[PDB]
């Protein structure tokens, strides 16, 4: 309603490799979809743990 | 984490009662990008208001028609009066009223005063008089969207209802009307150099600057839950 | 024309410009409004005004 948002069901995700891989969602908010992927970019490049 | 450094809400400061400019706790690098830039969208995407949907109005029967006394056309007093935004309660699809004669100009002020409303300013235009003898007298439904509900998008749900008398007309139902975002790096000594965000909003002031803030947090961490699973 | 009556109605109508439709420039340039970008997308000035 006012404040309830779609969240996504479909999580399916198909592995290409053992490092290769695409996920998909169902259906997000049009813009906020856009904007979460584009943070979700962001964070896990900006900022990702590892020893190297 | 490694003292990941999570920025909070604090030094708000609010220009004007629309006007606002607020700050955070300093964040570690690579967030206030990403946290600027996620926030002006989420801010922008769904702010809830409320606003006049449909209206009733003694006087006119076809808006594209005249009006004797009254100057403006019904129109134009549909959108002159578009201009109509007010702090709603809980309570919600409400019928304010507005209802008055004379030669002064006419204010927002004439409006019949509820008790879960509060008009914002009357300084907006209902149409100023030009005849003594004439008589507005009109009563406004409200009604609490989160965005632009076209005019046909509410077209079904009238099937043997909305007589020639009341009529529906288009809409934005989404204060916020202003979100972005300034990212700077200060008051960092003892750790390294953090960023601070600076928010500049100007809402419609129907909805508190740190109130949208965490409505809008609240929604993000809300779709962000998901994306865990 | 042996009509006892002839009555005219008129109606009115607004039009919602939508994608596709035509527009141009007092410059000399035809154009089509082509693509409806959800508001958080159009790229906003750096004092914010899109």
């Amino acid at each position: 309603s006012v404040t309830e948002f779609l969240k996504p069901r479909l999580v399916d995700i198909e592995q290409v490799s053992s490092t290769h891989a695409k996920v998909t969602l169902e259906p997000l908010e049009r813009g906020f979809g856009h904007t979460l992927g584009n943070a979700l970019r962001r964070i896990l490049l900006s900022s990702m743990p590892g020893c190297a | 984490v490694t003292e990941f450094l999570k920025p909070r809400l604090v030094d708000i400061e609010q220009v004007s009662s629309t006007h606002a400019k607020v700050t955070l706790e300093p964040l570690e690098r690579g967030f206030g990008h990403t946290l600027g830039n996620a926030l002006r969208r989420i801010l922008l995407s769904s702010m809830p208001g409320c606003a006049v949907t449909e209206v009733e109005i003694d006087g006119v029967l076809h808006e594209y028609s005249t009006k004797e006394g009254v100057q403006e056309d019904i129109l134009e007093i549909l959108l002159n009066l578009k201009g109509l935004a007010v702090r709603v309660q809980g309570k919600d699809e409400v019928i304010l009223t507005l209802n008055k004669s004379g030669i002064g100009p006419v204010t927002a002020a004439d409006i019949t005063h509820d008790g879960d409303v509060e008009i914002v300013k009357p300084q907006h235009v209902i149409c100023h008089l030009t005849d003594e003898n004439a008589s507005i007298s009109m009563r406004i439904k409200v009604q609490r969207g989160r965005g632009y509900v076209p005019a046909s998008t509410r077209i079904h749900s009238e099937e043997d209802e909305r007589p020639i008398g009341r009529l529906l007309v288009d809409a934005c139902y989404s204060p916020v009307e202003r979100i972005a975002y300034n990212v700077e790096a200060a008051r960092v000594e003892q750790r390294t150099d953090l960023d601070k965000l600076v928010i500049e909003m100007e809402t419609n002031g129907t909805i508190d600057p740190e109130e949208a803030i965490r409505r809008a947090a609240t929604i993000l961490a809300e779709q962000l839950e998901a994306f865990v699973d | 024309p042996g009509v006892l009556k002839i009555v005219k109605v008129y109606l009115a109508v607004k039009r919602r410009i939508q994608p596709g439709d035509k527009m141009a420039g007092r410059h000399g340039n035809k154009g089509v409004i082509s693509k409806i970008n959800p508001i958080e997308d159009m790229p906003y000035d750096e004092n914010g005004t899109p």
